[PDB]
């Protein structure tokens, strides 16, 4: 099976929790995962929001192209297990939604699933593994309202046929 | 004993702050001495005469980690600072695109080709080399700020090994699941314990900084000299080849030097 | 005369180059400097310690010109390096405005206010004095850069005498009108070569390309902790109250040690 | 009176004598003036064309402010005697032409009538004394044609402004 690769005890640090319910809650025990379900025909995952752009805080761009990416581009970032080590970077992926619609994205960075809970995050805990991690492009092309801000859905890698 | 993973996580931080601030002297001592003009005669043998004349010793806690077993590693010849002679492992092949996204693989590969040098001495050295030789430049200027980069280069990675033991005190679990067990190698935990150290997201986040520093701080001025071919190229090379993998290195190695705390 | 005075433009040319080339290598080392920290327990005194031991002489004939006793003026107590302790002339006043257009007088006055220290080694002292004191800071590399910022401002201004015996066989006959008139005396006769070498139009020229510099490669970066408070107008300090008028006033010394070419 | 307060050995250097006739033809003798002509109610001077702006050469910016001049405002330069040491910098000086019209502008840089012939004044000579360096909205607003290189006109500093 795939099982957590270690755990990470959990610091606030300056985390602003009236504004932030999801910082670590120091002292509590957040496990890592290097891994992720495993990849198949139609790969069932937890779809997320997310914006690539620059224009706040101090982040840095996507990991795969050293980019920003527009809200109107169709990018996501996955779990380090499914990001491998860069293995997708630039793939196209689609991305199959409960209300019955589809559509394409491409990979561009990686929703890390080991760190977190110290300064460079936002003293926030690390991505779940099985997340797909996604632009408001990819919500609105899907018809999701985007205030549900986590959805199951399934995703492929498989190829397509044309005429 | 969990307010203590928190303590030492408080400290990582302030000791990230403290090797982030290196980028900017180290890029900004470069671009210095390679606008000041080319190579002064027998200057590679002025630095190391300087060195000698003026040998700062590190810190103590440093010294003792520099002769011990797993410490001596990055111990370097008299009069050269620590570090600067140790050399990381051929990693990545000899047409690897390193600074832009290729898709499959991603972006900013970490380590030596077979064509660059073998530790941040010979690729100082090479660059150095690779200028004019001229009779106008102040042979005093340029041998300071050649000696300054070395202090600048092997001060970052050393940081390394407080980063480690911080990083240690916050997930001890983490890896005395490593140092224990005993069915592994020495070198078989060390594989694994870099493997737990390593974070290519933000290395990525490093060098896109590195590397935008390094084309902002080139800006030609108004009736500017060029600076020599490719010196921005060499900039992020040097944290992308050595300083990068070279900090993990010492901060792997003293990881497994305290494997007797758990 | 016709083919001498051509190839002394010819040089002049050559060797203003040269000293623009100083500019982007001071304010880089500054920078990097005042990014690595506050200042370390004792520096001002390992630094005097590194200068001593490692004493660079400079060119022969400029140290010719410095036991000449009309250069010897331009002679540091040992360790420190030539020029660094010539005191200026106090020629502005306490409010003027330094970097700003003023109606009626202009921008960028030349020269030392009565609150602004003597000369470039107390300037550079209380720079680093104004840092806090601190516990992390690197010796070594703190001190090589400080040793670095001493012998390229050195060397900059004094490539003013060079500078002063090329504008000399250039323009022979405008400088010993003055030097021959035996109706002034020394000093008199020195403050009208010194307004036949100021240019402030290209003064204007130089202090807007430093200010620019000054401002453009003290950007943060992303992340970046914020330079010490001032450290832009500090840079321009130093070229406009002391870079700009030691340099002239070497140029104007070595001109009257060659009253016998008339 | 006025008369030259020293001379200058010329300098082709890299002159590109085939696009520029007015380099420093190597050998001659170029007069330096500190000096220009009395200042009085309508002083006579040669009003010639230059730009403010920043373009193609490492040119620099103006004496007066650190700045360059779009060429649509009314700016001007002096010539040494005339800038007298920034004594003008940012006064507004009132220009007459021979076709019957006025314009207001202002002195932000000098007409350098000492320095030239080396390479810091692409090997070109001393500015003239007695020269107003107007940028083309001066010209414009006096309807000369820019085309006429140089004009004779005057100018004063005096108000003509109380009502």
């Amino acid at each position: 099976t795939c099982r957590a690769s270690g755990y990470l005890p959990g610091r606030s640090g300056n985390c602003e929790k009236s504004n932030d319910p999801d910082c670590c809650e120091d002292g509590k025990m957040y496990p890592q995962y290097r891994c992720s379900p495993p990849v198949t025909a139609s790969t069932r995952a937890v779809l997320t929001l997310n914006s690539f752009e620059k224009g706040k805080d101090g982040g840095g761009p996507s990991e795969c192209d050293n980019a920003y990416h527009s809200d109107q581009e169709k990018v996501v970032a996955l779990s380090t297990g499914w990001f491998s080590n860069m293995a997708r970077c630039g793939h196209r992926i689609k991305i199959s939604a409960a209300n019955g619609n589809s559509v394409y994205a491409k990979v561009v960075d990686e929703c890390d699933s080991v760190h977190g809970c110290d300064d460079e995050h936002n003293f926030e805990p690390p991505c779940d593994n099985n997340i797909v991690d996604a632009s408001p492009a990819v919500w609105d092309a899907l018809g999701l309202d985007q205030n549900v801000g986590m959805v199951d859905i399934t995703w492929s890698e498989q190829h397509h046929h044309h005429h | 004993s969990e307010a203590a993973e928190i303590e030492a996580g408080d400290r990582l931080d302030a000791l990230r702050d403290q090797l982030q601030r290196y980028e900017t002297p180290i890029i900004q001592t470069i671009l210095a001495r390679s606008a000041l003009g080319g190579r002064a005669p027998s200057e590679q043998d002025e630095v190391r005469a300087a060195l000698s004349r003026n040998a700062f010793e590190p810190s103590e806690v440093i010294s003792e980690w520099l002769q011990t077993e797993s410490g001596a590693r990055f111990r370097s010849t008299r009069p050269l600072p620590p570090a600067v002679e140790f050399i990381t492992p051929v990693v990545l092949s000899r047409d690897t695109v390193l600074d832009k996204p290729v898709v499959g693989k991603g972006i900013f590969p970490i380590g030596r080709r077979p064509q660059d040098p073998t530790n941040m001495d010979e690729f100082l050295d090479t660059s150095l080399l690779s200028l004019n030789q001229s009779s106008t430049v102040d042979l005093a200027s340029a041998v300071s700020l050649d000696v300054s980069l070395l202090h600048l280069v092997s001060a970052r990675v050393l940081l390394g090994y407080p980063i480690a033991l911080a990083k240690f005190d916050w997930l001890h679990d983490n890896f005395c699941h490593i140092l224990t067990n005993t069915t592994l190698s020495k070198s078989q935990k060390l594989a694994n314990i870099i493997q737990q150290l390593t974070d290519h997201k933000q290395e990525v986040n490093v060098l896109s900084r590195v590397e935008q520093k390094s084309k902002s701080l080139s800006h030609l001025f108004r009736n500017d000299i060029p600076y020599p071919p490719h010196t921005q190229d060499r900039i992020l090379r040097l944290f992308q080849a050595y300083l990068i993998p070279i900090t993990t290195q010492i901060e792997a190695a003293a990881i497994l030097d305290h494997a007797n705390k758990c």
